[PDB]
């Protein structure tokens, strides 16, 4: 048992026709404190597959060099290392699950909300979620703790069902992302306007969008508000 | 007598026997090389085809350790193998609580002291292997060979194996018509001439060549297989060589 310190807020994806896409804010807090603005929580791991964490940054950068070390062993004694025994998202997945329920059920877990996204070598777009309890979900929408309140709404207006994902493709799934992390940059107390997106597609790979912001935002009707009722100047 | 019987027994020469005794099960191994050139290393051994059923290009024999370290072996194919398992652990622990990847003559040592320690004691059997290794650190390339005794050193070039005479040879001809230094390219093209003179000792049997390499600007100071054209074009080589 213990507390987070360090935490990292929303990650959120969904699924499109040809593949999959998941993004996050660049920042670390602590506490209030909007400590490190620096952090990057998206984790490619080979060229199919992007875990995305959110919750205690230390376990985040444990889990980092778990997977960092899960490559390096992969390739021992395989000759088809980059070719057909290469790491899948749902091997990559299923180890981190194993790992988050382990240490759950030893009463100290990893205190972190987990997304890993990616396409598996059959073309199938792959979306799972696990967290600190080792519970874990599917769905053509994924998110984690603000985006799974405020994010979620927004994308299952695009992919509200399993029919749904053959019909949007990578320009609006992108949007609906980018618009989501603009709607969390209001709403969440713990966001930053700086962060990362990463598209992996079946056809065009793997693509890690750094450095990007929220713009296009509204707060020209601010002027307007006055006061909290009677007040008029 | 009865002083061969026991190993880490001193005989009255103050020899250890049984270490003596497994270096002869690497003298009756095939011939593994290793050729230190300008910016890396160069790996190279000789398969025997026992038989036509053997699948080509399946039973790889060099192993990595790390992404940056190549190993190879001569001798009892098992206890190389044992070798290599242990080389990563002491890899893994090393990055592990200090971040950068294992220095080549940190590596060098971690084997060392481990087939040391199986002198020290009768309950266990001392390595029957001699085990060329290196790769490319932050301080450049280098290239080792370790006996079954605990016994390493650095090297230009390196050779162990029943064609180790033939190698060695062959290596030092290099080192003297190279002073400036080869490059990795050119290291590939001797290596698989080397291995192909050696084989005049296992020549009963036809074999299957297998070269590895480490260096800085050829494959990012990664360990790679050579494979396709690149195999192919220093087969080539070395079949123009020997005739």
């Amino acid at each position: 048992t213990q507390q987070p310190i360090v935490t990292g807020t929303s990650v959120i994806s969904m699924k499109y026709d040809n593949g999959v896409i998941i993004a996050a804010d660049n920042l670390g807090s602590y506490g209030s404190l909007l400590r490190f603005n620096g952090v990057e929580r998206l984790i490619p791991v080979g060229d199919n597959t992007v875990v995305g964490i959110s919750g205690d940054i230390s376990d985040m950068q444990h889990i980092e060099r778990l997977l960092k070390d899960l490559v390096t062993e992969n390739a021992y004694d395989n000759p088809l290392a980059d070719a057909e025994e290469a790491l899948e998202p749902s091997y990559i997945f299923e180890y981190l699950a194993t790992v988050m329920y382990q240490r759950r059920s030893k009463m100290n877990p990893l205190w972190n909300a987990i997304i890993v996204a990616g396409v598996q070598s059959n073309g199938d777009q792959f979306l799972r979620y696990v967290n600190l309890l080792g519970v874990t979900y599917s769905s053509p929408t994924l998110a984690t703790g603000f985006g799974a309140h405020m994010a979620n709404p927004l994308l299952r207006k695009v992919v509200d069902r399993e029919s749904d994902i053959p019909k949007t493709t990578v320009q609006v799934a992108e949007e609906a992302i980018v618009n989501a992390m603009r709607v969390l940059y209001y709403r969440d107390a713990r966001s930053s306007r700086n962060f990362s997106l990463a598209i992996i597609d079946k056809n065009t790979g793997l693509t890690f969008k750094k450095n990007l912001q929220v713009e296009n935002m509204k707060w020209d009707f601010a002027k307007d508000i006055k006061g909290y009722g009677t007040q008029k100047i | 007598t009865g002083y061969d019987l026991s190993n880490s027994v001193f005989s009255p020469d103050g020899r250890n026997f049984q270490v003596e005794y497994a270096v002869k099960a690497v003298e009756n191994g095939t011939t593994s090389i290793g050729i230190k050139c300008n910016d890396g290393v160069v790996f190279a051994v000789e398969k025997l085809i026992t038989s036509k059923l053997l699948v080509p290009q399946k039973n790889v024999k060099i192993q990595v350790v790390d992404r940056h370290i190549g190993c190879v072996y001569s001798g009892l194919i098992p206890d190389g193998r044992h070798l290599v398992n242990r080389g990563r652990e002491e890899a893994a622990s090393f990055k592990k609580l200090y971040k950068t990847p294992i220095p080549i003559p940190a590596f060098a040592d971690r084997l060392g002291q481990y087939v040391q320690a199986h002198t020290l004691y009768n309950s266990v059997r001392p390595f029957g292997v001699s085990t060329i290794f290196g790769g490319v650190d932050k301080n450049g390339a280098h290239l080792y060979m370790l006996e079954p005794s605990g016994s390493y050193w650095g090297y230009k070039g390196a050779a162990t194996g029943k064609g180790r005479q033939s190698a060695k040879a062959e290596l030092e001809k290099l080192v003297d018509h190279h002073p400036e230094g080869l490059s990795a390219r050119e290291a590939v093209k001797q290596a698989a001439k080397i291995i192909y003179l050696a084989h005049e000792d296992n020549k009963e049997k036809d074999f299957e060549l297998e070269i590895s390499w480490c260096s800085l600007s050829e494959t990012n100071g990664l360990h790679k297989f050579v494979k396709g054209d690149l195999l192919q074009e220093a087969i080539d080589f070395a079949q123009k060589e020997i005739n």
